[PDB]
């Protein structure tokens, strides 16, 4: 408890009261979110795992080419970071968690990257690989949270594969083979090809019971949208933010998602 | 000669009680500043958890209070059987005190959260919490049996 | 509870007046050369001085230990009778004769020499042999010695049992693999039968000890009560006392005690019993009786 | 026995001397930890607004005050202490006199220490909900205040110990 | 003689690890009715059973240390170094078995009041559970009154 | 004169270490039943047998220290110090053997508990192997009985 | 005078040693009967063979106790602290090879029961295993009761 | 007899863990301004001074190791336990008292680099803070001085 | 005079540390090979020579130990304290040896099992690396032995 | 006197440590040697010269103890205690150093396999760190030797 | 008498703790000499460095034990209990210091080896941070030697 005040309570002061104060003009958000991140360079372990969140994405965006100079527009510091195609593939194999292990989980690169479907399997992958190494580092409440949004993933791609990906191979094998109580109780979601099935697949967690309701919105969605959707929706519970505990994370997502509220918005 | 013992016993009583009030205090505080961010009503009644714990050092202070007074060399011989029952009787009040403020700071530190989310369970929590808090005022009564044991 | 001579944690009339009677000790004390001398037994139950005397605690120990091992023994006994029995009216082949017939032979001959021994023990009064030496005799693998043997034939007849024994572990193992062969899964039954059956032997002694802790509770409560009726005998004191009593009964010796003996009942009929039968097995036939609307 | 009688002949002197400069010792450390626990707080807090100065600078003095307290008891303490002399080095009452002041030495440096601990927890959380809202910076006061209490009363229990020096 | 050095110190030990004990499972459990509570107020009266049933243990460990205390009285007998050593061990076995039937009391209440309001037979689960570890609790306060009025004796 | 001490340290010894044992495996299980019932309500009754097997543990553990405890008369016999020696050997073995057999016993109560949602042909395999576990708290059993036996005889 | 007070508790520790190492094996091999089961119920039956090959150890160490109090007799002669010391010694033996094999056959139980599910023809080198590991508790028995053959002064 | 040896050993730790503490301060605060130079450099020699301050902490140190040198001699007197222990009393204290004044002054320190360049208003209240925690080190200096005062029977 | 206990204790020392080693060097051996077990069981069955090694190492400390208790007898020769002193030091370097020796052995195989999966060609790799590890073993038995031979030249 | 309670058990001691430094070098020797020809076979062959290096240890390691043991004879003369304790310093120093010089071939091995594995031109070069390794093993034995040689200077 | 006990403990000493050190500083070496390989095998020989200082450390180690080991004289000169504890110390004080050096050599000699691919002329600079490191080594042998006989031979 001592370790608070002995490292890292000024760091933690400053977050907190940059996410007290939080609430092109997107783009700017996140430019100056991005900034005051970078500005407040044990925690850097949590920020590299944080960056390293979108930076699998930003990577595996990279990875095209196929117009692939137009990633340098959206080079956003937050999960762009420059430092975070077999051959490139394996210099880009440094400097990331997931990176080491993509390497011979996607060694067929584009084979296994198709941008059609098993590209966004590869990101998928790597997004399992991510949340492994993030809830490696073990040791705080945080723990929780990251098993949830491990688990939206899951549970989401799993519907996205039940409903129309089981045609591109996504079978219920795929469920947790390439689509990343969910690390030990996924099994249950293999046979929900349907949206009833769905909800009875999700009324084996009482807490995920009727998260899922008539599942027209959230569940609508395929890739990683449906249980993750459950996730946004219920981040009200990430809004709690107990002290002397590790809210870098917190703050990072309820960053995002107020950037991504910002976006939707648009012209009204 | 044996009367260090006895000694002893005085201080142990109030440090090994301090320090279970002090963890107590602590973490039942760090939840109060935590719900006093967004409810600002609900903060200023949930402080009556951290005013338990505090009670807890009060009973402590009382208890070596009594320990100080029964050692008085020069009005009555403190043999051997005086100190190991002075030092019996601190050890068991200190030692009590400091689990029963750590259960009451954790209890409280979960009920100023829980009184945040639902403002129905505050009668709940508090019933518990005062179930908890019994255990230092048990604690208090081996303390005043066992030095009552002075007399021979 | 009537065998037993214990009514609600407290003793009662037996069928007779009293078993025991101090021998002399009209102001002597009771631990004495003398102690107290029994004109004869109660039939109804235990004496009604062994309960509430000092020497209550080795005496009912030592009779609890010995009715388990009879009625282990006796509950053993009755589950390898009743393989010839199954093996008969399922016409089973002469696996019977080969397997269950040792199986049955050398456990009953190796707890033959510790239960007759016991009753013995009981029958001749030999008191030179009481709780411990029993076990002592029947420490001693080796032969010779024999001084505290109390049957007369012990001297051989240990060495004739240990020797049966011996001889019975192979005819339990070979002879069913022996007709297999002859007519054309033994090592399930191999080696699990050996432990199993001093793993079911030692199990009986749950009982005794279920038992003595439930006496143990019942005079504790007793006690208490009693401790309350007698120097709190004021009304309010009294009053609470009966109302704490109730409580306790209610709790430990109504519900905690009765959960425990039914648990340890159930495992045992499972362990020891269902061990030698059932094997099984098999599904539970229903028609469509209108089952779901019944 | 030979062990036990070179234990119970240990000087009395030495060991009453070790309990008051531990005292003091275990008070600063105490305070010391409580004001930089605190100050990391304030120091945040500040970063983020420097309009609470004046409301953070209450529990630096409070976290200070046990500091002070510590060093009153060991004057006392020091005020305490006598000739030690030859013939009575070994005398019950310098053995009596030893031991009450290792036991209230001992009892103040704990009893700082973890008021030192306790006032500096709250104060770092309390520094962070005036940032989150000024509104609540009373009642965090109030109770930063009821937890300092550990102090003073630990500070009372070893003034009542230290009436049994006796030391000829 | 030595003895009350000893039998002093086992009697203060029973009452101390009893409270250590009972703060142990106290601790658990309200952070589990917090937790059921935070979504179920209704349930919150019946999750609050466990927390009586581990307060139970402190209670058995005071009676414990009052039958040890008054169990010793140097103005009666002589209480030789036999009694104050079997009055210490008494209270040591009474101590050391409420704290551990406090621990695991504690751990499964907490465990059931997060799983109460999942399924209301979480209501009867967890009492059978917290009645079949309090068991343990009533076994070692029988052991160690058995074994203080056996430290009457002492020859 | 110090062997009566060894005495009972032995029997509160083996009293604590099986009820330290005993709670164990009862938190355990408690913690696994927790888990399981809240799916089903088959775990309610059906899967409970842990709850008991863990307390047949505790109860054998106190039948022993009874014994040892009535074993002690010093009226009756002046114990040298092998009886003390004797007495503290049984009970630290008993308590021992309690212990180890509760932390087993918890272990793989919890497994069954958390199989139990699995396919049900497993029951008796776990009731098996919980069996074949308490075996143990059997054979320290008998090494206390036999222990206790043999220390009376101290010439 | 002494002797006792060592060889009763070397035995008392023979039996503790066994017992524990017995539990720890039987822990793993429990759990990986239950997963086994889980997964497959048809070999449940089959697998339990290293959970009943951890009694053995138990056995064992029963009997090493068992003998160890059989060889203090006070009366049959007077027991010289050569003869409790190298009890004692026994005793420690044992029990040390008792939990040494009961930990190694826990681990190769918790193998063994992944690599049965996976494929169970495996099962002969699984118990080929089990054996090579009792083989140490085996040697370790046969030391402790020729230890405490050697009681005679 | 022995006297001198523990008012040399208390000596030898008053001056041991007051340097502790002040270099662990020290090292504390470089770490934090040479983390700071790079953002606003023109700042770097703005706080050099408080961060270099742990030399008030050493040179306190070894003033009272100093003193606790000059108060022993064998020819002024034959002081006995009671001034030897007395001695090592006093400079433990000091010592400890300073230590924990150079590990607070460290940690504010390290705060306060960056909370300056964050917001150069700040530097009042930093230097404040500092002086705050100074007070314990004064505090603890007088109190060694009286402690060593009465050391002199 | 006290002699007797120096020697028991090595020899119960080299006894244990021996079980020790050959314990973690099969567990290491069975972890390595389970995998082996199912990706190639036809070469599974060759994957038995590490846990033959280790058997072998455990055969060897044990006959050392019973070398070291068939040399104590007091009957024949008065056992001095410096032959139980020479007895005790060369059960210790046994086990030692015998455990350092079993560790490594466990880890080569644990490694080997992997790497003649990967590769059958590392089948006589492995097979000298498990020769050189047992040189040690026999290395340490040589030594006991010699130091067993040496430990009756007192007078 | 009692001169080998500590020279022997430093002779034995020397070689205790000397098997648990050349256990641990090979072992990880191994493991780098696994993983190269598991990646290469042709390579598994010639990358058992660090595994042979290791092995040096050992025989230094037996020399020192049977030279120790030989040292020791009191049949041919008496050794005071300074005989014993030069004996037990001389095999410490040549254990620790043998230790040493294990933990650093092992380490060296490891890293080796992988620099051989990946460029063979420097894989003959890289066998100048087991050179020196070699080198700090011999000079420690020296050592060693020259402090045992010291045995008959006592009078 | 008893002090050549502590005399031959403190020789023994030294010489482990001067081993041990130079273990340290060379596996450090050998990884980073490891780690340089193949990304610029060429510098190999030149990688080689460390590992003459790690065996010069060995071999100061060495001499200092057997400077001490040649004082073990007792048919003359009786040792008297200075001939022990001086001893002791001295081999402690050189033990002690080969250690540290060791461990700052290696960490040197690692960090410079994986620093030797980025900026290849700056071996030089690595060799002189490596040889001002090692100069404790010298000091403490120094200091060795100068403990080796000040407070031994002036026991009368």
């Amino acid at each position: 408890a001592m370790t608070f005040n002995i490292h890292g309570g000024y760091l933690e002061a400053i977050v907190r009261g940059y996410r007290a104060g939080l609430l092109t003009i997107v783009e700017k958000c996140t430019l100056k979110l991005v900034d005051e991140y970078k500005h407040m360079l044990p925690l850097s372990t949590f920020l590299e795992y944080i960056t390293y969140g979108h930076m699998i994405d930003n990577v595996v965006l990279i990875v095209t080419g196929r117009d692939v100079q137009e990633l340098l527009e959206k080079c956003h510091p937050l999960g762009m970071f420059d430092s975070i195609m077999r051959e490139l593939y394996r210099l880009v194999l440094v400097d990331t968690p997931l990176a080491p292990y993509f390497s011979e989980c996607i060694t067929s690169e584009d084979l296994d990257d198709m941008n059609i479907e098993i590209m966004r399997n590869t990101l998928y992958k790597a997004y399992l690989e991510d949340f492994y190494k993030f809830c490696q580092k073990l040791g705080g409440a945080t723990a929780e949270i990251m098993s949830d949004l491990l688990a939206f993933e899951a549970d989401r791609r799993a519907v996205n594969i039940t409903i129309n990906s089981i045609g591109t191979e996504l079978t219920r094998d795929d469920r947790r083979k390439l689509y990343s109580l969910y690390p030990y109780g996924h099994e249950e979601l293999a046979v929900c090809e349907d949206i009833d099935q769905v909800r009875g697949v999700m009324e084996k967690y009482p807490p995920y019971q009727s998260i899922f309701s008539k599942l027209s919105y959230g569940e609508s969605q395929m890739l990683d949208k449906a249980f993750y959707e459950e996730e946004v929706k219920r981040l009200c519970l990430a809004f709690e933010q107990q002290f002397h505990y590790g809210v870098f994370f917190a703050y990072m997502r309820l960053r995002e998602q107020e950037i991504r509220n910002l976006m939707w918005i648009s012209e009204c | 000669t044996a009367p260090f013992f006895g000694f002893l016993g005085a201080a142990a009583a109030l440090v090994f009680s301090c320090m279970g009030a002090a963890y107590g205090t602590a973490k039942s505080g760090v939840g109060v500043a935590s719900m006093g961010v967004m409810r600002p009503e609900l903060v200023m009644k949930s402080i009556v958890p951290v005013v338990m714990a505090g009670v807890l050092g009060i009973y402590g202070l009382i208890i070596a209070v009594i320990i100080s007074t029964g050692i008085n060399p020069k009005a009555k011989s403190y043999y051997l059987f005086d100190g190991y029952a002075h030092l019996s009787s601190g050890l068991a009040c200190g030692l009590a005190g400091l689990s029963a403020g750590m259960a009451i700071g954790i209890v409280g530190d979960a009920g100023v959260r829980a009184n945040a989310q639902q403002p129905k369970l505050f009668v709940g929590m508090i019933l518990i919490l005062i179930f908890a808090e019994a255990l230092a005022l048990y604690g208090l009564i081996v303390g005043i049996i066992l030095s009552s044991r002075a007399g021979q | 509870g009537l065998i037993y001579n214990e009514f609600f944690s407290v003793p009662f009339e037996i069928f007779s007046h009293s078993a025991y009677a101090c021998r002399d000790l009209s102001c002597s004390e009771a631990t004495t050369v003398g102690l107290i001398k029994v004109r004869d037994t109660y039939p109804f139950g235990v004496d009604p001085v062994w309960h509430g005397s000092r020497s209550e605690l080795p005496f009912l120990n030592s009779l609890k230990m010995k009715m388990s091992i009879l009625l282990g023994v006796a509950q053993m006994n009755l589950g390898i009778i009743l393989s010839y029995f199954n093996a008969t009216f399922f016409r089973i082949g002469v696996n019977i004769w080969c397997q269950f017939i040792p199986q049955i032979i050398f456990l009953n001959s190796l707890f033959g020499y510790l239960s007759l021994l016991i009753i013995l023990k009981w029958i001749t009064g030999s008191q030179a042999d009481l709780y411990h030496v029993m076990i002592y005799m029947f420490l001693s693998p080796t032969d010779e010695l024999g001084d505290n043997q109390l049957f007369p034939g012990q001297k051989t007849a240990q060495l004739v049992l240990l020797l049966l024994a011996f001889v019975s572990v192979p005819w339990m193992l070979l002879p069913k693999p022996f007709i297999l062969k002859m007519q054309h899964h033994q090592m399930i039954h191999t080696i699990e039968f050996v432990l199993g059956a001093v793993s079911n032997t030692a199990s009986y002694l749950r009982l005794w000890a279920l038992s003595l802790a439930h006496s143990e509770l019942s005079s504790v409560f007793y006690e208490k009560v009693l401790l309350l009726a007698w120097g709190y005998n004021n009304i309010l004191i009294l009053i609470v006392g009966i109302i704490v009593f109730i409580f306790a009964t209610v709790g430990v010796l109504l519900v905690m005690e009765t959960l425990s003996a039914f648990l340890h009942a159930l495992r045992l009929h499972w362990v020891e019993f269902q061990n030698k039968f059932y094997e099984g097995d098999g599904y539970k036939f229903s028609p469509f009786s209108f089952a779901l609307l019944d | 026995s030979s062990w036990s009688r070179a234990l119970v002949k240990i000087s009395p002197y030495t060991f009453s001397a070790i309990g008051i400069a531990v005292a003091i010792g275990v008070s600063v450390l105490g305070a010391a930890w409580g004001i930089y626990i605190t100050g990391s707080s304030l120091i945040g807090a500040a970063i983020k607004a420097p309009r609470i100065t004046s409301k953070n600078l209450i529990s630096v003095i409070f976290c200070e005050a046990v500091a002070i307290y510590g060093v009153i008891v060991a004057i006392i303490l020091q005020t305490k202490l006598e000739s030690v002399p030859a013939s009575q080095i070994y005398a019950p009452e310098s053995l009596r006199a030893g031991y009450a002041i290792f036991a209230s030495g001992i009892i103040v440096g704990f009893a700082n220490l973890v008021c030192g601990l306790c006032v500096g927890i709250i104060g770092s959380s309390c520094a962070l909900s005036d940032a989150q809202n000024s509104s609540l910076f009373v009642k965090i006061l109030v109770i930063e205040i009821f937890g300092s209490a550990l102090g003073l009363f630990g500070v009372i229990v070893g003034i009542i110990m230290s009436a049994q020096a006796s030391w000829p």
